[PDB]
């Protein structure tokens, strides 16, 4: 058994990964005091849960997890919520006041004063780890803490942790439930000085997950709670192959062996089905053949794009659920010859399959449906490029006339570091281009 | 607890924070000895950012009442809240600064600047963390204008990394309580350009017009002025007051509405404005429609003259924040020609649950237009009008000032006014 | 107030619809790079798709079909045809065509001069033509030594094709012409046919011992205007609408244009289009799309209709661009962005 | 339609489905940054000290 660290910063960061814990209890059977009934191996043992969860004498079931947020109001919701008794208040750390969208503020000026106090903390959680595999970075590229204290984290952790492995999920930014508007600066700034040193992210647009909302679940006016309870049903997906029994996805290695042939271009696509309105009187259940065909409908996607005019490099199914691979071969065969699936010459046109018997765990009292087969595709588009383009379009508009670039100078950062990273990017659109375009 | 240090300064800084405070300790419900008796908790929620506790579960407005003369002070202590104040945060002076921008700056000011400082220090020390100081005054006369920009001066080498915001409101000749009104504003003005993170624009003939022609009030007072600056400060102050979804601090809303260290000079605005058909509930379209027109602005400039660079709107109330994103994507996308196209997405809106006191829905416009520089244009006209006969000088060059501060002060306020101007192209 | 944008100053097709729109007075015209709008009239190449649909409240339009120019290149439509099941390589409307690649840069060369040297092996015609999406840039000729090396006197993908020794001939004349059909799709991808046509026709008699007089054998509108000598004394411009054309054929041959062309234009209009239909529908996308085609036809002499090209941004004809252009408001914007007949088009049915 | 490496236990099986074949900074340095940002930091804060100054 190999551990799995956790780290949330921001507030984007801390929430996302509160609801996450609690659907991880949900699924492992864990308490809200983190006790485990149906642990039987007390004080220890390296099943496949563990890399999540520590124990300790008393049978407490405590997340391998580390919370960071430069204003306290967000962590206190954990300090005193329902699943107060899992974390101890060493992974808990706040600090007095925020980065203010700034990610100069979150790099540099803050961010200098508390990133050792991080990396301690971090540090004691590692120092339990047999096998410490890597840690999984929940931030949001608007946030000032999310942009700014994650770079400079990630920065440090590859040189404390050289040969771990350490994957993203990030939250994209958009205006519809955001308030800001120097986000497009904090994006392209913390994309820069995270490239790299993340092998693998996964990126969430506030639009995809808010039109979910709306258009599926009938909610009019989408929430944090809303949105956070959806975007962890994905971060299960994705990350129950690190804590079940199974041989795809077995630990964060995999993870870039499997999405990742290029190194620069680490940014896969989530696509997820089905989700259901719980207030709905009731549902047929979709077949392995629907859902699986639904993995290519816009709609599902986290992030919105068309990967019709796109390329392929890798393509992964994490069924969960009542689905037998016979089922998923043959609405395989059927997806091919209906959708456009192009794949890169230099890489073969497969998909990897990944079946986990328990059905999506959902929340009591949320906004979901319990399904009986919902499934989860991860897949490396040149269709995700139109992301980075909007974005940039964005930092062109603004930088042409320097607006907002003073805020950020004014915390000691250079311009420089603004047409420095903005380079990059154009470099980063460029190889999108080299790979899916003729 | 991210407290936030309140100065009002000068007759007018003093009347209109005096409503200020009378009308948030309602919202918040404390009566006005200190104590609570509200029925819902988001009151107390973010309550510690403009009251201390004290013993007793008694809350105290975290002010600083400054005047250098008894008279505007003696009427607060002895009028609605006064006694909910904190007996020692009134500095006040007796001398008076006869509405002279260098006896409240220089002389008379400056003799009395230490002990408020000292109170500050008082108030800003047993803050856990210190968002910023906000004051309130006019810049139209002595002390509020003068000692009051003397009091940002140094309140910023005490504390140069906390936010200040101001609420002046700028003079008008007809509203007018002296002829040197042009003078103390144009030298405050080239003061809150260098040390004030925000500074919102409340004009008095704005104000003025908006109760005689909208609010048909055929004889408007200083008084009835005070009611709509109340509730606009009310108005623009929830976001940090009450909690929700838009956790805010006055750092976190500055970086998103100024996009340049000068300009930040912000052009407010409040609905509804009805006459005493007053209770007929104002349909979402009829918000969104007064808070962007022009009447139901308090900087008396015409909006449709310049461009907005960042403008946020702030609603309360109980209803459809699915269909407040459709009023207000709605007037964007009819009269877009007004944003510059170089600022995504530089329109946003907020939802409060809690009305003010006794409305159905209110919405409040916090506005950054390159517009403003038509107030600043009139200013500069009043100002060369009188100075070019060097008319009244004696007031000031008898407390020890120079022409060459006055040539100055214009010159730095007409650089202002062109750098309004490139953005407006 | 619906919001719009002009980014192809060149577009008189879509020149018109603006003025249209802005005279209705509920359409307001933006500057070309504003984002908040409702309708693009975007640029022919490199149109920005990626960043349309993401605009909060606000329904977006806009006038092409990603991914539609393999209908609309040369090379790109020999290889949709060959490589797509819904056509096939035994295509019957279609010239047999090869897609032929300079050899200073796949290549159906060497499949071309195996199917060229059967023809010359039967006594058949061999009559080919060279051709290339880089072209104002034609070649006629029966051997294949000059078409082949008229190729790599070039530097882009050409395409050689039969050309047509037998097509039909307008009297008196004894003259070529080609067919140009207007098929508008909507964003529901509903196809609707122009219920009105132009005859872009030669003036010049055609010849068929003389190809290097290219101008009795190629009828575009820009060659017998500058070539030819004969040009709008059969008819005003070489433009023959479909009431004096279906007037001929019933005079001469007894038919009518209907059902002895109408029928298959109606037929390779549905066939081209639904084939690309699971590549460049907008159902399910958070933008939509619609625009506007221009099918070119050849008829021979035994009353069969051939696909030439399809042009994807295509002009209108002068007497039917008010008709056309108040259609495509009706038709393809009034029903995404409604305003506050007896249908010039003949919708076309299929299954989607 | 090929499926190699079928790995099956208790709770699920995985697989791989093949339809066509194919055709850093230092300790050092990173602190040199955050030193020289807040180098520009104290400079800019000691001109503001020494405009309020005069
Ligand atoms: N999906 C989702 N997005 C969130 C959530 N909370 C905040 N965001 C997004 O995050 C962005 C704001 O940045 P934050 O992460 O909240 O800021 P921060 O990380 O605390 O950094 P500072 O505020 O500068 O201290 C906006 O785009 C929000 O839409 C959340 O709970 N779920
Ligand atoms: N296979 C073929 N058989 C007979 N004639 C042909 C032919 N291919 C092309 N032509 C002639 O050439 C003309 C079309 O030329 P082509 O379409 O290749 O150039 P172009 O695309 O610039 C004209 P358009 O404006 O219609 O797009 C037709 O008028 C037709 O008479
Ligand atoms: N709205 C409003 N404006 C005021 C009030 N009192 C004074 N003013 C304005 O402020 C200017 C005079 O400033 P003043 O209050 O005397 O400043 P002070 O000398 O520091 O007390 C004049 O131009 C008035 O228009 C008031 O109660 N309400
Ligand atoms: C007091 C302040 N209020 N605000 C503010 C700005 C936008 C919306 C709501 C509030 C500031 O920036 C300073
Ligand atoms: C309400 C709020 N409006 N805003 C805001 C910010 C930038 C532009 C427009 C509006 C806040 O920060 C909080
Ligand atoms: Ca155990
Ligand atoms: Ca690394
Ligand atoms: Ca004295
Ligand atoms: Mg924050
Ligand atoms: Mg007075
Ligand atoms: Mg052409």
């Amino acid at each position: 058994m190999r551990e799995c660290i956790s780290i949330h910063v921001g507030q984007a960061g801390v929430q996302i990964g509160n609801a996450c814990w609690e659907l991880y209890c949900l699924e492992h059977g864990i308490q809200p005091d983190g006790q485990m009934p149906s642990d039987k191996t007390i004080g220890g043992g390296d099943d496949s849960f563990n890399t999540f969860f520590s124990e300790t004498g008393a049978g407490k079931h405590v997340p391998r997890a580390v919370f960071v947020d430069l204003e306290p109001t967000v962590i206190d919701e954990v300090r005193t919520g329902t699943y107060r008794q899992l974390f101890h208040p060493e992974q808990l750390i706040t600090g007095k006041e925020d980065a203010a969208n700034n990610y100069a503020r979150g790099h540099y000026t803050i961010g200098k004063e508390i990133i050792d106090l991080v990396l301690d903390r971090i540090r004691k959680l590692a120092d339990q780890c047999t096998g410490l595999q890597g840690f999984l970075v929940f931030h949001s590229f608007g946030g000032g803490t999310g942009s700014g204290f994650t770079s400079l984290l990630m920065e440090r952790l590859s040189v404390d942790y050289g040969k771990k492995s350490k994957l993203e999920f990030s939250i994209y930014p958009a205006p519809q439930v955001s308030t800001a508007v120097v986000e497009p600066y904090n994006s392209i700034l913390t994309t820069h000085t995270t490239l790299e040193h993340s092998d693998c992210a996964f990126m969430v647009d506030n639009e995809a997950i808010y039109d979910i909302c709306r258009r599926n679940l009938d909610i009019e006016r989408p929430t944090y709670t809303n949105l956070n309870r959806l975007i962890s049903q994905i971060v299960s997906s994705i990350t129950a192959s690190l804590r079940f029994d199974g041989a795809l996805n077995v630990d964060l290695t995999e993870f870039q062996t499997n999405l990742v042939p290029y190194p620069r271009i680490h940014f896969p696509l989530a696509t997820y089905a089905p989700v259901i309105s719980a207030e709905k009187a009731y549902h047929e259940q979709l077949s392995v053949a629907e859902i699986t065909n639904a993995c290519f409908e816009p709609a599902n996607q986290m992030v919105k794009c068309d990967p019709r005019h796109g390329k392929y490099m890798a393509c992964c199914l994490l069924y969960r659920g009542d689905v037998v691979p016979k089922d998923v071969n043959a609405a395989i065969a059927t997806i091919k010859t209906k959708r456009s699936i192009q794949f890169v010459d230099w890489c073969p046109t497969g998909f990897k399959v990944g079946i986990n018997y328990q059905p999506p765990t959902v929340v009591p009292g949320g906004d979901l449906a319990k399904v009986q087969r919902a499934v989860c595709m991860l897949s490396n588009t040149t269709a995700i490029a139109e992301a980075w383009a909007r974005l940039d379009h964005k930092f062109d508009l603004m930088y042409a006339k320097r607006a907002f670039v003073h805020w950020y100078v004014g915390e000691g950062m250079e311009e420089g570091e603004f047409s420095e990273a903005r380079e990059d990017m154009a470099a980063l659109e460029k190889d999108y281009e080299e790979v899916g375009v003729d | 607890m991210r407290e936030i240090v309140h100065i009002q300064a000068g007759q007018c800084g003093n009347q209109i924070g005096a409503k200020f405070w009378e009308v948030i300790s309602d919202e918040h419900g404390i009566d006005p000895t200190g104590s609570y008796h509200g029925d819902s908790d988001l009151q107390l929620e973010r309550i510690n950012v403009y009251y201390n506790e004290a013993t007793g579960n008694k809350y105290v407005p975290r002010a600083i009442l400054v005047d250098l003369e008894p008279g505007t002070m003696d009427s607060v202590r002895s009028g609605p809240f006064g006694q909910i104040f904190r007996p020692d945060n009134f500095v006040f002076g007796q001398s008076g600064a006869g509405n002279n921008w260098a006896k409240g700056h220089y002389t008379e000011g400056a003799e009395l600047v230490d002990s408020v400082l000292d109170v500050v220090r008082k108030e800003s020390e047993s803050c856990d963390c210190l968002q910023g100081f906000q004051l309130t005054h006019s810049l139209g006369g002595g002390t509020g204008s003068g000692m009051g920009t003397l009091l940002i001066s140094k309140i910023r080498e005490e504390y140069p990394d906390r936010i200040m915001n101001t609420f002046s409101v700028m003079p008008s000749p007809k509203v007018s309580d002296t002829v040197v009104e042009p003078y103390n504003a144009t030298l405050s003005v080239h003061q809150l350009v260098e040390n004030t993170d925000e500074t919102y624009c409340i004009d008095n003939e704005a104000l003025y017009d908006i109760c005689f022609r909208t609010l048909k009030l055929t004889t408007p007072t200083y008084g009835d002025l005070n009611h709509l600056v109340s509730a606009t400060m009310s108005g623009v102050t929830t976001c940090l007051r009450f909690p929700g979804q838009l956790n805010a601090d006055l750092r976190k809303l500055a970086v998103n509405m100024v996009p340049f260290p000068r300009l930040h000079f912000f052009m407010p605005g409040f609905a509804p404005l009805t006459s005493r058909q007053q209770y007929r509930a104002l349909t979402v379209p009829e918000l969104t429609q007064q808070m962007f027109d022009s009447k139901n602005m308090m900087a008396a400039c015409d909006p449709r003259h310049g461009r907005y660079l960042t403008v946020a709107a702030i609603f309360r109330g109980r209803m459809s924040m699915k269909e407040v994103d459709e009023q207000m994507l709605n007037v964007q996308n009819k009269n877009s020609s007004y944003f510059v196209e170089w600022i995504p997405n530089n329109v946003k809106t907020a939802v409060c649950d809690i009305p003010p006191r006794g409305l159905k829905m209110s919405a409040t416009f916090i506005g950054n237009s390159t517009a403003i520089q038509e107030l600043f244009k009139r200013i500069s006209e009043q100002f060369t009008a009188m100075f070019r006969r060097k008319a009244f000088l004696h007031w000031y060059t008898g407390e020890g000032m120079d022409e060459m501060e006055f040539t100055e002060a214009e010159s730095n306020m007409n650089d202002l006014v062109s750098e309004y101007q490139q953005y407006q192209d | 107030m619906y919001t719009f944008v002009v980014r192809d100053e060149n577009s008189s097709v879509y020149a018109e619809v603006s003025r249209l729109l802005l005279a209705t007075g509920q359409w307001k015209r933006l500057r070309k790079d504003n984002p908040r709008f409702n309708l693009m009239l975007g640029e022919r190449n490199r149109l920005p798709f990626g960043r349309l649909g993401h605009e909060p409240g606000l329904v977006q339009l806009v006038n092409y079909y990603r991914g539609a120019d393999k209908l609309c290149r040369k090379a790109s439509l020999v290889k949709l045809i060959k490589t797509s099941p819904e056509l096939s390589e035994s295509c019957t409307w279609f010239p047999e065509s090869y897609v032929i690649y300079p050899t200073n840069l796949t290549d159906e060369r060497e499949v071309f001069l195996a199917a060229y040297n059967r023809r010359r092996e039967g006594r058949e015609g061999n009559v080919w033509i060279a051709k290339s999406s880089a072209g104002a840039g034609i070649l006629i000729s029966s051997e294949a030594s000059e078409l082949l090396d008229f190729i790599d006197e070039q530097g882009q993908v050409h395409v050689i094709q039969k050309y047509l020794e037998k097509p039909l001939l307008l009297e008196p004349g004894h003259r070529k012409f080609d067919i140009r059909s207007w098929v508008l799709v909507d964003h529901l991808y509903n196809i609707y046919l122009y219920r009105e046509g132009v005859l872009r026709t030669s003036s010049e008699p055609y010849n068929s011992a003389n190809f290097q007089d290219k101008t009795c054998h190629l009828t575009n509108h820009c060659i017998q205007k500058e070539y030819s000598k004969n040009y709008g004394r059969y008819e005003e411009g070489n433009e023959m609408f479909f009431e004096e054309f279906n007037q001929y054929l019933m005079d001469a041959l007894n038919t009518t244009l209907e059902n002895s062309i109408l029928l298959q234009i109606k037929h390779i209009i549905r066939s081209c289009l639904m084939c690309i239909e699971p590549a460049i529908s907008t159902k399910h996308l958070h933008y939509q799309s619609f625009q506007l085609f221009g099918f070119d036809f050849m008829v021979d002499e035994e009353l069969k209709v051939w696909l030439i090209e399809v042009n994807g941004a295509p002009a209108c004809a002068q007497k039917l661009y008010a008709e056309l252009c108040q259609g495509i408001v009706d038709v393809a914007i009034s029903s995404v962005f409604p305003l506050a007949p007896t249908s010039i088009f003949i919708k076309l049915h299929h299954h989607h | 339609m090929e499926v190699i490496e079928l790995n099956k236990c208790t709770s699920g099986q995985s697989f791989e489905v093949i339809l066509k074949p194919p055709s850093d900074p230092s300790l050092e340095e990173i602190q040199k940054k955050l030193e020289a940002a807040e180098e520009r930091r104290k400079y800019q804060e000691a001109e503001l000290l020494k405009h309020l100054a005069e």
